[PDB]
């Protein structure tokens, strides 16, 4: 139980998310269903990988 | 309402492109995706791909993936959308009628469906047909009509008169790449000998009208 | 694992505007769209032997657009000033936004093909608020007790 | 990795009767009602689930992995094609008819006109009318010799009153051989009729 969440972003990306906060576990895939191809995938990283622009 | 209308139908030569159009006007058209489907000749529908009305982003299959491209034009407030599908080398196997159906919820549902739009593509453009009688010996007897392009060609007996006991059967596409069918009629024994029957037939594409008298 | 006998092939995205087909974010004030398609195609087919190369970095090109309609209908157009000197970010890629290639029936030749991007911008949301549920406590309980009130004479 | 099937798709029934169709999928599961090169209507989502404007007939059973597709009191107008839709895999559907309408086909043999043969073109048809079912295996004999390929087959639509197909089925043949003997004939067997029935023309 908490009052309230952590730091959150609200950086805006497209393809790949930025600034994020890493997994825990492992690579997480997470989807509404796996099954219906109009549903995206979000794969989340446990370990960041830099991008330098 | 939602008026999901489509082009008509097209005819084009093995290597070329065609762009089916469709249109959405009577909804939410921003919050629904369009997916595409298509026909073959006399067997059941198969799957092209869907199109995202707000990003336009595509999805097509293996098969189709490099050739078929799906595209989207919004009007100045969304309120009218147009999807186009641009099949680019249509081969052989291409002969069949294309819907733009509309998803509805999660269960891949579609409650709206394109009216259709028939797509053949090969050689041989528009031209006159051949026109056969049949030598008579109640009874059946008709007219034959052959080398025609494209679909379709009626046929009339007696100037708009006899369509009873008409049997007009679907046209087959033989492999010279032409068009052809046989419309016979049922009549009585008796008739054969006093009545003049003519078979009238109307191609529109070709211009070309075609009345001819059977007779033994 | 979700996929058990099919090889995985990635493959750059197929179409559409170009905030789906690029990377696009934002430095400063500048709005960047980058190509990356050396990130996203390769196959994956049985990982028979491990393959050994050398160290090599990836340069992704980038185009900078000024006239930015971020939201499609809903947010107001905008048009970002340019920024004066060199921009340089130095940022973490913490997630990936994939979308399966649909598959038929007559022949799948045990592949599956995974083209970036897609989604809205909910789901760049959606990977922080997976673990939090708002509930409304109900501090009211009702149950039985030997206890009675001391009814007053 | 959805696997899907269909009924064998070829089953009859009367008016007013009351009709089930079975489909064996793992996922979301609609059923479409197609006619005959029209738009399909959908009629069921999410197995049992009834859209608005759709006859009350229609029904849907969700049981283990079988969806159910049932139509009471059959009307005239329901013989159409009726298909299971999961996410993107269609099965072709199934075929509708009437039951009990066994007659022995009309035959009648038409040999190419004069005028057909100075254009250089050989075409030679036998003729079935008012039979049922449909399948008919049509066979070409040229002097009791098996022609394969140079024939065309259709069947026109099931007629309001009677019920009945008719069979066309055209066989192309060099000059050569239909010039060089006179007598041709076109037998089909059929579940309708009794007897081997064929029909012959004499020259003159
Ligand atoms: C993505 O979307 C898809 C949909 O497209 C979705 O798929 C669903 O997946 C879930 C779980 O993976 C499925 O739920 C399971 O269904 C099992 C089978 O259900 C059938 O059988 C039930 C029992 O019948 C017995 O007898 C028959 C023969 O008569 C036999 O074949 C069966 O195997 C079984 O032995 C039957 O009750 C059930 O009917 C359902 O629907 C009716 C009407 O809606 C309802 O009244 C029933 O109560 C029941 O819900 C159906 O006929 C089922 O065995 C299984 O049950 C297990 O879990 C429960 C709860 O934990 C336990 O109590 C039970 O003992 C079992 O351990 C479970 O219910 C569901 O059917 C799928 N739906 C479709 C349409 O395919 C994916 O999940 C989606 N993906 C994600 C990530 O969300
Ligand atoms: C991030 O998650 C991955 C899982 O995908 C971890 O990879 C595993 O690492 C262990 C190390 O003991 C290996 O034994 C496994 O074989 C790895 N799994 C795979 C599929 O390669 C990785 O270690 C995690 N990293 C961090 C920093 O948490
Ligand atoms: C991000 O990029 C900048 C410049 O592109 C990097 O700074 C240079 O890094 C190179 C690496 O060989 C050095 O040779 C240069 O001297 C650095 N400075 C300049 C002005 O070019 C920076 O290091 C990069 N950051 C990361 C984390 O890779
Ligand atoms: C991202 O870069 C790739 C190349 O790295 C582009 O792919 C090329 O696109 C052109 C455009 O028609 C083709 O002619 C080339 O054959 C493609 N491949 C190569 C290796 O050049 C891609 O188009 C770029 N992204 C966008 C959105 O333009
Ligand atoms: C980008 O990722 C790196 C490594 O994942 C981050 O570096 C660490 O971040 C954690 C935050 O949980 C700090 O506690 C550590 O002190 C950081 N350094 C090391 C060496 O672990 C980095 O902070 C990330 N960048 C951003 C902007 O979040
Ligand atoms: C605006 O102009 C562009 C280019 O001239 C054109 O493509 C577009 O159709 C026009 N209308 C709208 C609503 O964007
Ligand atoms: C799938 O993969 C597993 C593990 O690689 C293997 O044991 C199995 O034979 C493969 N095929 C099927 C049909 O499970
Ligand atoms: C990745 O890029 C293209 C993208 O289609 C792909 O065909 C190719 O095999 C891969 N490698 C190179 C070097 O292009
Ligand atoms: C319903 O489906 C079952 C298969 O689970 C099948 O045996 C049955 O005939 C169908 N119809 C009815 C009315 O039960």
């Amino acid at each position: 139980s908490v009052q309230c969440t952590h730091g959150i972003k609200p950086v805006v990306s497209t393809q790949l998310l930025l600034n994020g906060s890493l997994a825990e576990g492992e690579i997480i895939i997470r989807s509404e269903n796996l099954t219906n191809n109009a549903k995206t995938i979000i794969v989340h990283l446990n370990k960041s990988v830099e991008i330098n622009c | 309402q939602v008026q999901l209308l489509q082009s008509g139908a097209a005819v084009t030569k093995p290597g070329a492109s065609v762009r089916v159009s469709c249109e959405a006007s009577g909804y939410n058209i921003r919050d629904y995706f369009i997916h595409w489907w298509r026909q073959a000749p006399g067997q059941g529908l198969q799957w092209v791909g869907w199109i995202n009305p707000k990003t336009g982003q595509p999805n097509n299959p293996r098969q189709f993936q490099g050739r078929v491209s799906l595209t989207r034009h919004a009007s100045w407030d969304f309120d009218t959308y147009s999807f186009y599908m641009d099949l680019k080398a249509l081969r052989s196997d291409d002969t069949a009628v294309y819907f733009c159906a509309r998803q509805r919820s999660d269960y891949w549902d579609f409650d709206v469906w394109g009216s259709g739009t028939q797509v053949t593509v090969s050689s041989a453009s528009t031209k006159g047909p051949s026109v056969f009688p049949l030598a008579p010996s109640t009874a059946a007897l008709g007219c034959l009509v052959k080398d025609y392009f494209p679909e379709p060609v009626t046929v009339s007996w007696n100037s708009g008169a006899l369509t009873s006991g008409v049997h007009t059967f679907p046209a087959v596409l033989q492999s010279s790449g032409l068009y052809s069918l046989s419309s016979v009629v049922t009549v009585p024994s008796s008739s054969l000998g006093t009545q003049t029957y003519i078979c009238n037939v109307n191609h529109k594409p070709s211009n070309t009208k075609v009345d001819k008298k059977v007779e033994p | 694992e979700h996929f058990p006998n099919k090889t995985i092939s990635f493959q750059p995205p197929s179409g559409g505007d170009l905030e789906i087909t690029m990377h696009h974010f934002n430095c400063r004030g500048e709005f960047f769209y980058c190509n990356t398609t050396q990130l996203f195609n390769s196959t994956w087919i049985n990982s028979t032997t491990i393959k050994e190369y050398n160290d090599t970095i990836i340069y992704l090109p980038c185009k900078i657009k000024q006239i930015i309609n971020m939201w499609q209908g809903v947010g107001q157009c905008m048009y970002a000033p340019p920024i004066r000197g060199k921009i340089n970010c130095v940022s973490n890629i913490t997630g990936i936004l994939l979308t399966r290639d649909g598959g038929d029936a007559n022949a799948t030749n045990d592949t599956e093909t995974f083209r970036p991007g897609g989604g809205n911008i909910k789901d760049n949301w959606r990977s922080e608020l997976y673990k939090y549920k708002v509930v409304q406590i109900e501090p009211l309980g009702i149950a039985p007790t030997k206890c009675k009130r001391r009814v007053v004479e | 990795d959805i696997q899907m099937t269909q009924s064998p798709s070829s089953l009859s029934a009367s008016v007013g009767d009351t009709v089930t169709i079975t489909c064996q999928a793992n996922g979301y599961l609609n059923w479409y009602q197609q006619r005959r090169g029209k738009a399909p209507k959908l009629l069921i989502y999410d197995g049992s689930k009834l859209e608005r404007g759709v006859p009350s007939r229609f029904s849907g059973r969700r049981w283990g992995q079988e969806y159910n597709l049932t139509i009471n009191n059959l009307q005239p107008e329901d013989i159409a094609t009726y298909f299971c839709q999961v996410y993107e895999f269609v099965v072709p559907g199934t075929r509708l008819d009437l039951k009990r309408t066994v007659a022995a086909p009309s035959v009648f043999i038409f040999p190419p006109s004069d005028e057909q043969l100075k254009s250089g073109t050989a075409s030679v048809v036998c003729l079935l009318n008012n039979f049922y079912p449909r399948e008919a295996k049509v066979q070409w004999k040229v002097d009791n010799a098996l022609q394969s390929g140079n024939s065309q087959e259709s069947v026109t639509e099931q007629d309001s009153k009677d019920s009945t197909y008719s069979l066309s089925s055209t066989l192309t043949l060099s000059k050569a051989d239909y010039e060089k003997h006179k007598v041709y004939a076109c037998e089909v067997t059929h579940q309708g009729l009794s007897s081997p029935v064929t029909k012959s023309f004499n020259r003159g």
